């Protein structure tokens, strides 16, 4: 069925890197506005990044210059490379397919915990 | 970057009645919206986007209203499973943009 | 005789040229209009779609011996002309610059446009044609030459000497 | 008209004044890259391309060389080495209705980015799966043409800005558009520097007695000394004599 399953969540030492992966099903990714969102434990949500159908990607200001979204069109999936993970970034990260004015975010991802050594 | 403020913080209403939640913007948001119900334990679920359009499947028991900088969601008859957190997300700047709310915790008795 | 057509081809693959006189005005156009197997005899037009870049209009260019010189060297297409009362006569008369156009199309071949009253028009026709008045037109080719021109006291050319015709002229 | 299939005009064969362009009063933003405004007012070219359309105010920042966004990535894209300037007016009155001046529907779904100045007007259904909503519903029924909903309560970011972009082409240019004026009144009988439509020289000008033919513009005596000239304004013939000089 149409779904988004995520991977890469785990633990990494501060300043380190990591790479999150997002798989989809019954739906294409190449032609879908993709968007990675995150949530701090107990707090709300915040838009982290988005990749378009032409390649022009975007990131939140808090993570500009450090995270990079990319997508393996061959198998209908998205990726987000992260580096220099600091104390804040400990959060659950969600993968989503956003349509916008014609239907707001509906389909969400299982999420992925990202904590640090300490 | 319009900051949204939800109200009230918490709400406990007897079973079978209506429930009313307000979400207040600071700039204009007239029809850029959505409402999410994040039942505690998994990802949120979209109920009503834009001004009052009910997302597919979403029980008619929900009703959205409001326009400009102020909106309200209302539930007809809360069942036991309606308990969750709710957020009003705006997208007045769509490419690339969103702004979330503070969430609301809904319970029963 | 009412006009001319110049250009590198009759197809619409290139910006051919059009010059059409009329009782009312001249129409000069550059629009790559694809032509038929034969140039149409004016039933006012016969060509495919056009994408013109230059167009121009002015008063018309009109026993009467009409002369024209068509030259295209510097990115401009230039016309000289003269109409005189009177086969070609032995009388001397110089042509005056009529128009100097800025269009830069690469012209390599040229054709004429004819006309007739109440004549049918079709994309392809045999050699039967339609009746027209008795008429004729002559063609000559220019060459790089050295000419010794004589100007009189009023600034008009009255005589000329061909520098390479015979030893006395040289 | 719309940002969807913008409107164009190819200006040529005239004298481009500019006295009003970027100098008329209600212009909001004008800025060009590669060319300065005043030189522009004196520059001359083979052709001009004007491209008018209307966008939402918050998207004006995307009209720039190689700038990236929505309107500039999927709707209308200007080159990276684009020489010329864009202008934008806050048409917060001219095109708006409380009922929504949204007659135009911009493009929000495109398969691949635009090549510069590629009119890409189309009526299709962006989709995800096999069929478009003609046979499916909900999923994979996306339509790139979205209304604007322009109405006056909308803030600045959503007030329709009318924008016009000028593009000067310069290849093989028998340039047919140059309109700088600069014509000063003539002085006679005094050693004066003159510039008649390109003929530059010095000398004293005197009333002529020579019959110029109507197609002639200059007069020269023996040994190429330009002896006379006809005025390009009043068509009067003038004689030129170099003012007095000698040994002492
Ligand atoms: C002579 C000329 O201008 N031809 C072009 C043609 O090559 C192009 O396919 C068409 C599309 O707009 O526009 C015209
Ligand atoms: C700059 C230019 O147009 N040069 C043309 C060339 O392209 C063409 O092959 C040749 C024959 O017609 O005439 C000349
Ligand atoms: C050969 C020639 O042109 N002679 C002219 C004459 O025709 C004209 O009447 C006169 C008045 O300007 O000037 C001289």
């Amino acid at each position: 069925e149409v779904q988004l399953v995520e991977s890469g969540g785990g633990l990494v030492q501060p300043g380190g890197s990591l790479r999150l992966s997002c798989a989809a099903s019954g739906i294409t990714v190449s032609r879908n506005y993709m968007s990675w969102v995150r949530q701090a434990p107990g707090k709300g949500l915040e838009w982290v990044s988005v990749m378009f159908a032409g390649g022009s990607t975007f990131y939140a200001d808090s993570v500009k210059g450090r995270f990079t979204i990319s997508r393996d069109n061959s198998k209908n999936t998205l990726y987000l490379q992260m580096n220099s993970l600091r104390a804040e970034d400990t959060a659950v990260y969600y993968c989503a397919r956003d349509l916008g004015v014609v239907g707001a975010t509906d389909y969400w991802g299982q999420g992925t915990l990202v904590t640090v050594s300490s | 970057e319009r900051v949204m403020t939800q109200s009230p913080a918490t709400l406990s209403v007897s079973p079978g009645e209506r429930a009313t939640l307000s979400c207040r913007a600071s700039e204009s948001v007239s029809s850029d919206l959505a409402w999410y119900q994040q039942k505690p334990g998994q990802a949120p679920r979209l109920l009503i986007y834009g001004a009052s359009t009910r997302a597919t499947g979403i029980p008619a028991r929900f009703s959205g209203s409001g326009s400009g900088t102020e909106f309200t969601l209302t539930i007809s008859s809360l069942q036991s499973e309606d308990s969750a957190v709710y957020y009003c997300q705006q997208y007045n700047n769509w490419p690339p943009g969103y702004t979330f709310g503070q969430g609301t915790k809904l319970e029963i008795k | 005789i009412r006009g001319w057509i110049f250009g590198t081809t009759l197809d619409s693959k290139t910006q051919s040229l059009l010059i059409v006189n009329n009782a009312t005005n001249v129409v000069i156009k550059v629009c790559e209009f694809q032509f038929c197997n034969d140039p149409f005899l004016d039933f006012r037009v016969y060509s495919s779609a056009n994408n013109c870049t230059f167009e121009y209009v002015s008063q018309p260019f009109l026993k009467n011996l009409r002369e024209f010189v068509f030259k295209n060297i510097d990115g401009y297409f230039k016309i000289y002309s003269k109409h005189t009362p009177i086969d070609l006569p032995q009388g001397f008369s110089a042509l005056e610059p009529l128009v100097d156009l800025p269009i830069g199309i690469n012209i390599t071949r040229f054709q004429t446009l004819l006309a007739l009253h109440r004549s049918y028009l079709t994309p392809g026709d045999s050699s039967s044609g339609w009746t027209a008045g008795a008429a004729a037109y002559y063609v000559g080719y220019l060459q790089p030459r050295t000419f010794l021109l004589k100007y009189n006291e009023n600034g008009t050319i009255t005589d000329a000497v061909d520098c390479a015709l015979d030893p006395l002229s040289e | 008209a719309s940002v969807y299939a913008w409107n164009r005009k190819r200006i040529s064969n005239c004298v481009a004044d500019y006295s009003v362009l970027y100098n008329f009063a209600p212009f909001f933003a004008f800025k060009c890259y590669g060319v300065s405004p005043t030189k522009l007012n004196d520059l001359c070219f083979t052709n001009v391309y004007a491209d008018s359309f209307v966008i939402r105010g918050n998207e004006v920042s995307q009209i720039a060389p190689g700038q990236t966004g929505n309107i500039a990535d999927y709707n209308y894209k200007l080159p990276d080495d684009f020489t010329g300037c864009v202008i934008a007016w806050n048409s917060n009155k001219l095109d708006s209705k409380v009922g929504g001046n949204y007659n135009y529907r911009y493009r929000l779904f495109r398969k691949s980015n635009l090549k510069p100045f590629e009119r890409d007007i189309s009526t299709e259904i962006y989709q995800a799966g096999n069929k478009p909503c003609n046979g499916v519903a909900g999923v994979n029924c996306y339509f790139p043409l979205q209304s604007y909903g322009f109405r006056p309560t909308y803030g600045v970011g959503h007030q329709p800005y009318r924008v016009v972009v000028l593009s000067f082409e310069l290849l093989h240019a028998p340039a047919t558009v140059c309109g700088p004026k600069k014509s000063t009144n003539l002085v006679k009988n005094k050693c004066v520097n003159f510039n008649f439509n390109g003929l530059t020289g010095t000398g004293v000008l005197t009333e002529s007695n020579k019959k110029f033919l109507p197609f002639q513009q200059f007069g020269r005596d023996i040994a190429d000394t330009t002896d006379a000239v006809r005025d390009p304004q009043t068509l009067e013939i003038l004689d030129i004599t170099p003012c007095s000089f000698g040994g002492v």
